[PDB]
RNA sequence: AUUCCGUGAACCAUCGAGUCUUUGAACGCAAGUUGCGCCCGAAGCCAUUAGGCCGAGGGCACGUCUGCCUGGGCGUCACGC
RNA sequence: AGUCGAUCCUAAGGGUCGGGGGAACCCCGACAGAUAGCGCGUUUCGCGCGUACUCCGAAAGGGAAUCGGGUUAAAAUUCCU
RNA sequence: GCGACCCCAGGUCAGGCGGGACUACCCGCUGAGUUUAAGCAUAUCAAUAAGCGGAGGAAAAGAAACUUACAAGGAUUCCCCUAGUAACGGCGAGCGAACCGGGAACAGCCCAGCCUUAGAAUCGGGCGGCUCCGCCGUUCGAAUUGUAGUCUGGAGAAGCGU
């Protein structure tokens, strides 16, 4: 054997991927954050109604754990409407609120009428 | 028929052969960490007589401990008290060095049970013991009737409760009679029993 | 119109999932009614729908767990969630056979000189 | 301050929710002993001490 | 590990070795060792497969052949206990001791015992080689108690 | 709500089935941060012995025991060159 | 709020592996040591480099990117154009 | 260059174990002073409080390297007595057991070493079966630097009879 480096380096040895005999968890967990759990209920305040009328935007109360991507996906699944952009904030009461602006192809007033506000 | 030969040779500790071997071994141990597993015992006969068996689940760890007394660990060697307690040096730990070694092994290896230990080597600075430990979770141990008692919960941390051979030695349980009666069932238990003031219903 | 657990137990997984989806949609509609100022009759249905959702979920979970237990029956190395819980110390305990293990001399002593049945009268 | 951590904000939200009078119908319950909310807090009287 | 195993050899070389340990540095010559070991290769103990085959043959033939007599096997003996017992009982005819037994207190007295019992002994290189002889990872020592008629002269 | 002569009310009792959020000995790294990483992967989109997007969900701490795989050192030897 | 900040970097320092002490709670802190890994081509294996912490530590230090105009009872370089 | 062994290294390798929590009792360590002595330093407070660890339903102890000096008792533990005694103590203040005797309960045992060598008879894992806290078959591995079996001083090995 010929060594050109004075420093000794640990040789590379094979590693094996885990192949457990039994699964630690019997079955995959349930999807807690589904679309129904993501979308709690729409907001029916005066400001929300003004947003719907003017900016073609819906106002929703959403699970605090939900992100903008999940909110967009849940809105699409629930109401079959595209979203131009989702803005989010956490109210002082601790709940998450989302302003979801629909694309021009969709009418916020018609969507709200279908929802039932 | 060889263990007797080995035992007598190890009894002859001042012989040239033993001195050479112990010198080499002490040098080698000085270069390694304080606690280190050994593949097999270096005193097979002593391990046998202390309860080691050459089967799966038995392990041996070499433990190195510092020599000397116990200096009172007070800052600047200052004692706030009476002259009788003002002493700092020349104070002695109530436990033995082998007990310290077993405690270190047991604390380090929380998943095993310390069965026993024995002296192997020493220099002016260090004393060396080998501790025999048992993996109570192994099927061989659990199915061996002579040792599976160690798996019962009452034997947890024997070394830390002083239940090993060294534990009994330093607790004063290796003798019986007028010279040792105060240590049974324990020194503190005897003190409590003796100090108890019994006030019966009918006095 | 009320949900019966014994009736749910006779349904399949797909039917139970469809019923769960319908109940979730109804619960969402009831929440919308509540936030828009629904009448007390609509408001009272929230408890019923939530109970129905919980019942359906429980039936699904019990069926799945029974299936998993049957699949893992007569097998070693079960999943931890399916292994018996008991307590930590009880789980660590030695088995009855291991407790009863003894040496050959002890077995011979028990076989040769057991405690005899005797009386003192004559 | 305007800069606040998420955990502190959530704790403040909980405190705000807890700071309210008791429902009126609580006083009409059979064998009721609650007269008012004994744990009411005012931002100027007692500080949260966070 | 490398540094310490090299320094151990250096220290053993530097320090004076008492004669009892020094006697283990003089092993059997190459030619003599090769002859002895080629002799030993034909007295190896049966392996697990051979033992199982012989046991099943004996079980099959027990009732049918009415337990026919079988010649006593002639094989090398191993295991420190058994070797020491044979030496003490004067049944051993040749003793072979590995030169690299660790701890060496196990066999440091064996040459003295063999000399006292008038049993010829040799110190050879390789407990691993002895173990290979006896189908084991290592063997502290081996012993021959008897040899075959065709091999008595060379023995 | 309840065939209230009944698979049946209950802010009833009891327990075997099941669910059980963020943490905490707390375990990928941290923390006055819902901050910063890596790995596997159901279903779906078009993509066809080819790979892409997404992601349900789950993994990656330390010390140890048994067994195993992959390796290092003339540390002890042997066979060849 | 992709554009304002945290988030990223490191400062004084803090917290650590191994090692050394310690009855032990713990103490020193990369100092007693087979480091993390990083590039090239690929039958995913080979080749070449590889000085023992790729951790915390700044809403005033360093630093990727937004501007008008308009709009609310209360928000905006975040909402509308 | 190959092979055997030794020691060690890396594995999110297959399967296991450990950490922490509670306080009345229990086990180990460490450890004061207030106070008493009409002052005070040895002593006392106290082998205590505080501090650091480790268990269970009890823990610990336990089958004599004992007590005794007798016409002898016979593991350990606890109660009564011994006894405020022997002893210790600026022999000051104070401190202070044990044996016998009477009761509660009672239980004895397992190893190491010389002793298969006509073959490790021992044990663990995987796989396949079964009346599945275990048994059987097969295959790998551990182990001769010793797993099983016999033996533990009260004995015991070997031999001969019942
Ligand atoms: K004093
Ligand atoms: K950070
Ligand atoms: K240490
Ligand atoms: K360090
Ligand atoms: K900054
Ligand atoms: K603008
Ligand atoms: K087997
Ligand atoms: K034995
Ligand atoms: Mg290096
Ligand atoms: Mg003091
Ligand atoms: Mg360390
Ligand atoms: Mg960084
Ligand atoms: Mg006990
Ligand atoms: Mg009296
Ligand atoms: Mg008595
Ligand atoms: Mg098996």
């Amino acid at each position: 054997k010929i060594r050109t480096k004075v420093t000794f380096h640990r040789p590379k040895t094979l590693k094996k991927d885990r192949n457990p005999k039994y699964p630690r968890i019997s079955a995959p967990g349930r999807n807690k954050l589904d679309q129904y759990g993501i979308l709690k209920y729409p907001l029916t305040t005066e400001s929300a109604m003004k947003k719907i009328e003017d900016n073609n935007t819906l106002v929703f109360i959403v699970d605090i754990k939900a992100d903008k991507k999940k909110i967009k996906d849940a809105v699409k699944k629930m109401y079959d409407i595209q979203t131009k952009k989702v803005n989010t904030l956490i109210r002082p009461d601790g709940t998450k609120k989302a302003y979801v602006r629909l694309t021009p192809d969709y009418d916020a007033l018609d969507v709200a009428n279908k929802i039932g506000i | 028929g060889a263990y007797t030969y080995v035992s007598e040779l190890w009894r002859k500790k001042q012989s040239d052969v033993m001195r050479f071997l112990q010198r080499v071994r002490c040098w080698e141990y000085r270069q390694l960490p304080s606690i280190v597993r050994v593949t097999r015992p270096t005193r097979p006969d002593k391990a046998r007589r202390l309860g080691y068996k050459a089967k799966q689940g038995y392990v041996v760890y070499r433990v190195r401990v510092k020599r000397g007394g116990r200096k009172r660990p007070v800052p600047k060697g200052i004692v706030y008290g009476k002259p009788t307690n003002q002493g700092v040096t020349q104070l002695k730990f109530q436990r033995s060095k082998r007990s310290v070694a077993e405690e270190r092994a047991g604390r380090k290896l929380g998943g095993l049970k310390v069965l026993n230990s024995y002296w192997i080597n020493e220099d002016s600075t260090y004393k060396y013991y080998e501790v025999i430990l048992v993996d109570a979770a192994h099927a061989a141990i659990r199915n061996d009737p002579r040792i599976n008692w160690i798996c019962n919960p009452v034997h947890k941390h024997r070394e830390l409760r002083g239940l090993t051979s060294a534990g009994k030695k330093y607790r004063g349980l290796r003798g019986k009679g007028h010279l040792y009666h105060k240590n049974r069932p324990s020194r503190r238990g005897t003190w409590k029993r003796n100090q108890t003031l019994s006030l019966r219903r009918y006095r | 119109a009320r949900i019966k657990v014994h009736e749910l137990r006779n349904k399949t997984k797909t039917e139970l999932l469809a019923q769960l989806k319908d109940l979730k949609a109804e619960l969402a509609l009831l929440r919308v009614a509540k936030v828009t100022g629904g009448a007390p009759n609509k408001l009272s249905k929230i408890k019923v729908v939530r109970l129905s959702i919980a019942q359906v979920l429980t039936v699904i979970s019990q069926k799945q767990k029974t299936a998993l237990r049957e699949a893992y029956k007569n097998k070693k190395y079960l999943p931890l969630d399916l292994r018996p819980k008991k307590t930590r110390a009880i789980r660590k305990r030695l088995t009855k056979h291991q407790v009863s293990l003894k040496t050959e001399r002890e077995k011979k002593k028990e076989m040769y000189f057991p405690i005899r049945k005797y009386a003192i009268k004559v | 301050p305007s800069h606040k951590t998420f955990m502190i904000k959530k704790k403040l939200a909980k405190k705000q929710r807890q700071n309210r009078p008791i429902p009126y119908w609580i006083r009409m319950r059979t064998d009721n002993t609650i007269r008012y909310n004994a744990k009411r807090r005012h931002w100027r009287r007692t500080k949260l001490g966070f | 590990v490398v540094r310490i195993q090299r320094k151990r050899r250096i220290l053993k070389q530097r320090l004076k070795v008492p004669p009892s340990l020094n006697q283990f540095s003089k092993t059997l010559d190459k030619n003599l060792a090769t002859n002895l070991f080629k002799m030993l290769l034909k007295y190896r103990p049966e392996d697990k497969a051979a033992k199982k085959e012989r046991l099943l043959k004996r079980a099959q033939a027990e009732a049918e052949g009415k337990t026919p007599e079988t010649k006593k096997p002639i094989i090398v003996k191993y295991g420190l206990k058994h070797i020491t017992y044979l030496i003490e009982q004067n049944k051993a005819q040749l003793v072979v001791i590995a030169h690299d037994v660790d701890p060496i207190e196990l066999v440091v007295w064996l040459p003295a015992l063999c000399r006292k019992m008038e049993i010829p002994y040799c110190i050879v290189k390789g407990k691993a080689r002895l173990g290979s002889i006896v189908h084991k990872k290592t063997a502290s020592a081996l012993c021959l108690t008897t040899v075959k008629n065709e091999d008595k002269m060379e023995f």
